[PDB]
């Protein structure tokens, strides 16, 4: 199992004509878009997000990773790909592998706190409501009086 | 003869072939033999031009992309193309079984990893056949590995190497798990990191 | 008594019109508030000021881009932290700068991977030992007897912090990565070569004072990596606190003390607030409803009253600035 | 088998925190879906009814309307669509996930302008769309994958209370006490209904079955596919109509009177057939079973619940894919449901 | 009689909430009883399928397995008793209550110190035991009546999966590949048989039946005097294993020439896992993840009909009735219980 090939360590090993006539070697690399859309279609599908309307954007096809985009959660898969893209650009990692694990640690927080941000939301919303509704029927009962 | 070995373990453990069958069978070692070591997409876009143009002179059949090519054995008695699908379903229930057992780790399953599982199995399913895995971190290599070394019934051997060890520990590791696979026939998968050297 | 009452809830009444018309927008920015938050908590944590605001830029355009409306007056501070948590990280001894407390909050919020502190300072290991009290247990890796130590506040649950994180040792590789398994209603992980129990209330937090360390690949892709470094608010926030201590205490105590007893006042506003909507929705009201009124006017007429002296130290802030840039 | 009557007292009694709404059951496994005025949304298991498998605040004003359906796809995996709407002038699509016996919301439909009154779900050979009405006069198609609507129009000038779906036709009864059918994809009245002199509370259409009403008449009304239709409003009056054939892109006319059933004290509620008889709750806390050949009341259940008696609910009959099981749950004003088995 | 074959088609189709993990038969009534991975319990009476009679939710964690026996007392009243052990570490009886038609809990057995796996019931002349395995590598005894334990000995190096009980013999499969055969009472272990590749997912005894049947019938006076001669089992690897085991030396001792199982016949032909297995007569039906159930020939070891897709996922167990003992009638009927949270039953 090997992490970074350019390491001091590693090259030696693959270099090694020991293990590199007698292994099979399988170049894994880093995840491409497709896979993150995949894993993060997955992730985002247990989330209320199309609570809102929502006016599809007209971008260009390169800049699409999902299928063509039709709900809000292909603009935020799209967005985290983007994103991820953009900082591994500008932290200068290189051609140095791109570990996906902000990719992932980002979608598990996203989904953890989404849940409780809407939840919070129609509570509070709702407690509003009744508060006004008691309001009013008091004011209709002091007036009927 | 990597190519030519595989082609034959294929058609000796695989059911009635025909033309077709055995030109996708051809394309399929051809792909493991060759590709899987390639690193750019351009590379491997490459490669698949060369197959098809080799094909078309030589050999005169679907599409042979990569994803587009799953032979197993471990949905049926033989080694055959199988469809997608079914493998995702069978890896699924595979892979809950397996958390349920040995470690669980909530992972999603993907196309790419059916298809690194895969060619996994086929390579841990030879004689005298080891692994070299290359990727980022965080990609699911010793994860897969193990699964796929559960799914074939073999013993996994993670080397507890940690700071302040020398090659004393080391060999003793070693020496275990040779007089273990000799003497107990019990056939090990040992998972070399590279931080353990 | 009932007209009285109704002319009393009239500002209640505002609040929750107000309230009401703002749901849409709420609801509409609330996703790509999500988004924003959750990227400055997984991706921020190891970068400087100009760093998180760059990224900033680039993530509102890319949310732009794609239709997905945010707030935008958006501030991390006051989405993720409430008023508890900072009177509780301010008490236990934390900086009052910003960055800070983002930083607080990041370390705090991490249920899953372990928060790793780059803390040259040495300032996090009293804070957090602050915070969890008698819990918490230090341990080092260049220590002898580590594993055993380890392993006792495992199996018991206390709060462990290890310091020399550039010197990771991969014993804890398991720990690291959470690949427990479970046992009926017993959770084991393989700490060297014998599983012990987790207790559930054990939390580890690895600290290292030493920038341009080393982190091995292994360990920097799983733990959450915040960075505590000064900056240009938090030496002049110093400075200017050394110097008010040394010129005139007595204006440096009395604007302490005004200060916590002013956040003390608004968190029991806010209380209050909330347990007059809690009294309405679970329904005797015609008493407590009144008391609650009379609390929340006392405590607005104490709190407007302590706003007399700020002047005074803004006035005082503007007479010692110069040593601060210098 | 389909002639099964209730019994004299529910086998089952649910209490909930407000007034009961709307309820649903499940097609296939026994539990009951519960829906308040506190826009709260439950979920029973029919053999531990003290406590709810789950529950959730999915509205924040009362809930109007729900319904259910088992999804039949020939390619996926099936699952329970639960919709419901509520005056917070949204509709929201869940999904209920037995796995883990949670909820699990999939996405809301929003477009109309004021409260909504009922919705219906139907399945095509692959495709899942649903139908809304609401206070500002507007019946909405909406496709449940991608979720922006697919159709809009008034087909009354007063506003719609009550709509049912067969095929490409809907007919929709407003708080004017006509009825109209429209055909669906192209929006085009075909014809109307009149003689209620009451505001209508529901109807739905009737269902060719293997009876006096389920049974064609015509050939041509064999191939059309449906002949009669029902509805129930303020009159305290039940009514089987007719509908006239159109010019078959149909082109359009009046519904006739052919039935109507007189009894209740107060204003009916919801309807539902099984078979040979007919259900109808009404405000007068009692249930009446009516016999579609002699037209006369059978069996009533007085002071079922103590208030008003919201909602009923029966296993379709009409359905392949829908087994007609031997229960059905009546939802009250008074906080309470009641469950009828075997 | 007893050459029944099932159709090709189900006589019934029942819908629960979750996996189905076990089934069973009454041994008296046309009812099913059947288990979930959500720990409940249901019970279909088999001609109005579509309501279950009772329900019931007594386990926090999936069921993993279940086992019935109808009493019979020769000098009290008797009824039926069900037993169920989950991943709950604990082990729940019942009693089914047939005029109110509910189930009623008697007690629960504690002791075991990982997931219970496996149990099974039988009855001496007045006295019942229950048999039970788990993950802590423990064969554990209980009374029914007292309700303490009565036994507790550790067979195999990984844990053991499947046992089954004649008489005073225990054998039990494991996670590891072997068999082993002990002595109930005393304790002891007798034989083992091993030639699997993969973990033991089923194991049980070949009773005597008297008629002719290939391997239920006794070969020496020895064996007719010892009752029993030939065990099936059934693995991951895809294979269906006749073993025969050797004779001891009658409490039993091991013969150390004579402590091995020997595999008389390997049944294969299934794409997967097998997952369990029933006799009757002369055949052995055998349900595999491959969606199917097989029909092997006992006498040839030829499959004699394949059920293709019963069901869309996993076939997790099937459930025909005992046909060795005079006090259980063998109707002609078996259910089956899948991944796809359906049951399916054939009669007739
Ligand atoms: N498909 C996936 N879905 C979810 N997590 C994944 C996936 N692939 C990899 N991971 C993450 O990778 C880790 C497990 O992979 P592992 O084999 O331990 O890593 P590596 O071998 O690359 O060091 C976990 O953090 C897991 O969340």
């Amino acid at each position: 199992t090997i992490c970074d090939p350019t390491n001091n360590k590693s090259s030696a090993m693959i270099s090694s004509p020991a293990l590199f006539n007698r292994c099979i070697i399988n170049w894994m690399g880093d995840w491409d878009t497709k896979t993150m859309s995949q894993v993060a279609n997955n992730m985002v599908d247990v989330v209320p997000m199309e609570f809102t309307d929502f006016i599809v954007p007209e971008v260009n096809k390169e800049l699409v990773f999902t299928e063509p985009i039709q709900t809000i959660r292909d603009a935020v898969v799209n967005i985290l790909i983007h994103f991820d893209r953009n900082f591994y650009q500008k932290m200068k990692v290189g051609v140095n592998p791109r570990s996906p694990g902000y990719f992932i640690d980002g979608l598990r927080a996203l989904v953890k706190l989404v849940t409780a941000k809407y939840q919070d939301l129609q509570e509070n919303q709702r407690f509003v409501n009744v508060g006004l509704e008691k309001l009013n029927e008091s004011v209709l009962k002091v007036n009927e009086l | 003869t990597r190519l030519v070995r595989g082609v034959y373990t294929a058609i000796n453990t695989g059911p009635r072939q025909t033309l077709r069958s055995l030109i996708r069978l051809w394309a399929y070692e051809a792909w493991r033999i060759f590709a899987d070591r390639l690193v750019g997409v351009k590379e491997k876009n490459s490669f698949e031009q060369l197959l098809y143009e080799t094909v078309d002179k030589y050999l005169p059949l679907g599409n042979i992309s990569s994803t587009s090519l799953l032979f197993s054995g471990l949905l049926s008695l033989d080694f055959k193309e199988v469809n997608k699908t079914d493998l995702v379903n069978f890896i699924e229930e595979r892979f809950k079984t397996f958390c349920d057992e040995e470690l669980e780790v909530p992972m999603v399953i993907h196309e790419s990893m059916v298809d690194h599982i895969l060619r996994i199995d086929r390579a841990l399913k030879q004689v005298q056949g080891h692994m070299m895995l290359i990727g980022a971190s965080r990609t699911g290599k010793t994860i897969l590995t193990r699964f796929v070394a559960w799914l074939n019934g073999l013993k996994i051997v993670q080397p507890k190497i940690h700071r302040h060890s020398n090659l004393s520990d080391f060999d003793m590791i070693l020496k275990k798990a040779i007089s273990d696979c000799s003497l107990k026939e019990s056939r090990t998968c040992l998972i070399i990191d590279e931080s353990n050297i | 008594r009932s007209i009285s009452l109704v002319k009393s809830l009239t500002f209640e009444k505002e609040r929750w019109l107000n309230t009401t018309k703002q749901f849409s927008k709420t609801s509409q920015e609330l996703i790509g508030n999500c988004i924003i938050s959750s990227i400055y908590e997984t991706y921020f944590g190891h970068l400087n000021e100009r760093e998180r605001g760059d990224m900033l830029v680039i993530l509102k355009r890319l949310l732009g881009k794609f239709a997905v409306k945010y707030d935008v007056n958006y501030r991390f501070i006051d989405y993720l932290v409430t008023l508890d948590e900072k009177m509780k990280w301010l008490e236990c001894g934390l900086d009052k700068n910003d960055y800070f407390l983002e930083n607080m909050s990041i370390v705090m919020n991490s249920q899953d991977a372990v928060p790793f502190l780059l803390d040259p300072s040495s300032h996090m290991i009293t804070v957090i030992s602050n915070y969890y009290g008698n819990k918490t247990v230090l341990l080092s890796f260049l220590e002898e007897g580590f594993v055993k130590r380890l392993e006792n506040a495992v199996r018991f649950g206390s709060v462990v912090i290890i310091q020399d994180g550039e010197f990771f040792d991969p014993i804890i590789s398991r720990l690291i990565s959470r690949e427990f398994n479970h046992a009926g209603n017993r959770v084991t992980v393989e700490i060297g070569d014998h599983e012990v129990d987790v207790s559930g209330d054990f939390k580890l937090f690895i600290h290292s004072c030493d920038p341009s360390g080393d982190i091995p690949i292994f360990l920097r892709s799983r733990v959450r990596l915040v960075h505590f470094v000064t900056n240009k608010e938090s030496i002049e926030t110093r400075i200017f606190d050394i110097t008010l201590t040394e010129e005139n205490a007595e204006m440096q105590r009395k604007r302490e003390d005004l200060i916590k007893l002013n956040t003390e006042y608004r968190l029991k506003l806010k209380n209050l607030e909330k347990r007059l909507l809690e009294e309405l929705n679970n329904s005797e009201l015609m008493v407590t409803l009144n008391n609650l009124k009379k609390e929340a006017m006392n405590i607005e007429k104490k709190l407007s009253e302590s706003e007399e002296f700020f002047p005074q130290f803004d006035n005082l802030v503007e007479e010692y600035s110069i040593i601060g840039k210098h | 088998v389909l002639k099964w009557i209730p019994r004299n007292l529910p086998s089952c009694l649910i209490n909930v925190e407000s007034s009961v709404t709307s309820v649903k059951l499940h097609p296939n496994l026994p539990i009951v879906f519960v829906a308040t005025d506190h826009g709260k949304l439950y979920a029973f298991d029919l053999f531990n009814y003290t406590i709810p498998l789950a529950s959730l605040q999915s509205h924040t004003k009362a809930i109007t309307s729900m319904d259910v359906l088992f999804t039949n796809y020939t390619n996926k995996k099936n699952y329970l669509v639960i919709v419901t709407a509520s005056k917070d002038l949204q509709i929201h699509v869940f999904k209920w996930v037995s796995e883990e016996c949670k909820f699990q919301q999939i996405r809301s439909l929003l477009g109309h302008e004021h409260i909504v009154s009922a919705v219906k779900i139907w399945q095509k050979n692959n495709d899942v769309h649903i139908a809304s009405c609401s206070r500002d006069q507007t019946v909405k198609i909406w496709d449940f994958h991608n979720g922006w609507s697919l159709k809009t129009f008034q087909p009354h000038s007063q506003w719609v209370r009550s709509i049912d779906v067969l095929g490409d036709y809907i007919i929709s009864g407003s708080h004017d006490t006509t009825l109209r059918l429209t055909h669906w994809p192209s929006g085009n009245g075909l014809s109307v209904g009149t003689g209620h002199e009451f505001p209508i509370e529901k109807v739905k259409f009737i269902h060719f079955i293997e009876i006096r009403f389920r049974t064609p008449s015509t050939d041509r009304y064999k191939n059309w596919g449906m002949q009669y239709c029902v509805s129930a409003s303020r009159d305290r009056t039940i009514k089987i109509w007719e509908i006239p054939l159109p010019t078959l892109a149909p082109i359009p006319s009046n519904f006739r009177c052919v039935l109507t059933l007189k009894g209740h004290l107060s204003w009916v509620r919801d309807i539902s057939i099984r078979g040979q008889y007919l259900f109808s709750c009404a405000d007068d806390k009692s249930v009446r079973c009516w016999d579609l050949n002699t037209g006369q009341c059978l069996h009533v259940w007085e002071k079922l619940h103590t208030g008003f008696v919201n909602c009923l609910d029966l296993d379709v009959d009409f359905d392949s894919n829908v087994t007609p099981r031997q229960m059905m749950v009546t939802g009250g004003l008074d906080c309470k449901s009641n469950v009828f088995m075997r």
